[PDB]
């Protein structure tokens, strides 16, 4: 069915570097507006990155300058590089496809853990 | 960057009634909008989208109004299941933005 | 033999960023006592060129490209900007010369109706090269089929209103900007006074 399933949770020490993949199916990425969103314990939601049709990306201002989208198009997957993980970073994160005025965000991702060593 | 703010923050009502959610804006957000139900253990699910559009699928009992600044949701019947989280989000600027709410827990009885 | 720049700017038609509005300007004496000197201006600006150099500065021809954005989005006319409107609709070079101006159209076209009879652009399928007009009447889609036969899934149409009406604020209020663009090759320039 039309999904999206990730990889790359898990923990690594404050400063580590870490990799989230999104692979999707009955549906597009490379012409789809993708978002990454992310959740603290207990906390709303907040929007943390965005990949257009044409590639030019762009990122929140709490993490710009640290994180870089990008996806392999020639297999239907998305992908987030993230490096420096500090104490805050320790959220889930969602994948997402926004149609916006035309459709909310709809279909969404089951989420990955990242936590930190402490 | 405009702030929303959800109210009231919990809610427990009778089965079989209605209930009532506000969620508030601080600027102009004209009918641009959506409502996410995040049933506690999984990722959220789309209600209602742009100013009271019923995203398809979506059970008719739920009902979506306001514009500008304060929208409101309506849920006619509360079945057992309907006991999660909400969250309204704005989308006023889309190529690249969003701002979400504080969500609100509505349980049962 | 001043040119026909003052209608260019009043005549008030403007008709959207969606398939902007040209003109190709040559022989006459272009004055500039009126441009950006006017009063309602809200916003002008040019690159490599000073304005009051630019009176005295003179060209091979001349071309002119109206259109109508949302206000929020005028930062995104400049030289490489990266945003939606300025990487699917309507694309200027990294070495243009010249200035853009920008009004805050927020009485002269919006209509409580809605005036959103233009329908700007907002499904492409790869960036604009500089000045490529991309009208077109078709249906992003995903998968198989376009909306003509399916519905829901990949039914998408580009072209999506604005919805200019009083109520919004004011980076929601419509601006109407013009795109002015010196050509100096091979110049028997024709146009300076």
């Amino acid at each position: 069915e039309v999904q999206l399933v990730e990889s790359g949770g898990g923990l690594v020490q404050p400063g580590g570097s870490l990799r989230l993949s999104c692979a999707a199916s009955e549906i597009t990425v490379s012409r789809n507006y993708m978002s990454w969103v992310r959740q603290a314990p207990g906390k709303g939601l907040e929007w943390v990155s965005v990949m257009f049709a044409g590639g030019s990306t762009f990122y929140a201002d709490s993490v710009k300058g640290r994180f870089t989208i990008s996806r392999d198009n020639s297999k239907n997957t998305l992908y987030l590089q993230m490096n420096s993980l500090r104490a805050e970073d320790t959220a889930v994160y969602y994948c997402a496809r926004d149609l916006g005025v035309v459709g909310a965000t709809d279909y969404w991702g089951q989420g990955t853990l990242v936590t930190v060593s402490s | 960057e405009i702030v929303m703010t959800q109210s009231p923050a919990t809610l427990s009502v009778s089965p079989g009634e209605r209930a009532t959610l506000s969620c508030r804006a601080s600027q102009s957000v004209s009918s641009d909008l959506a409502w996410y139900q995040q049933k506690p253990g999984q990722a959220p699910r789309l209600l209602i989208y742009g100013a009271s559009t019923r995203a398809t699928g979506i059970p008719a009992r739920f009902s979506g109004s306001g514009s500008g600044t304060e929208f409101t949701l309506t849920i006619s019947s509360l079945q057992s299941e309907d006991s999660a989280v909400y969250y309204c989000q704005q989308y006023n600027n889309w190529p690249p933005g969003y701002t979400f709410g504080q969500g609100t827990k509505l349980e049962i009885k | 033999n001043l040119c026909p720049f003052d209608e260019v700017f009043n005549a008030t038609r403007f008709a959207s960023v969606y398939a902007w509005n040209r003109k190709r300007i040559s022989n006459c004496v272009a004055d500039y006592s009126v441009l950006y000197n006017f009063a309602p201006f809200f916003a002008f600006k040019c690159y490599g060129v000073s304005p009051t150099k630019l009176n005295d500065l003179c060209f091979t021809n001349v071309y002119a490209d109206s259109f109508v954005i949302r206000g929020n989005e005028v930062s995104q006319i400049a030289p490489g900007q990266t945003g939606n409107i300025a990487d699917y609709n309507y694309k200027l070079p990294d070495d243009f010369t010249g200035c853009v101006i920008a009004w805050n159209s927020n009485k002269l076209d919006s209509k409580v109706g809605g005036n959103y009879n233009y329908r700007y652009r907002l499904f492409r399928k790869s960036n604009l090269k500089p000045f490529e007009r991309d009208i077109s009447t078709e249906i992003y889609q995903a998968g198989n089929k376009p909306c003509n036969g399916v519905a829901g899934v990949n039914c998408y149409f580009p072209l999506q209103s604005y919805g200019f009406r009083p109520t919004y604020g004011v980076g929601h209020q419509p601006y109407r900007v013009v795109v002015l663009s010196f050509e100096l090759l091979h110049a028997p320039a024709t146009v300076c006074g």
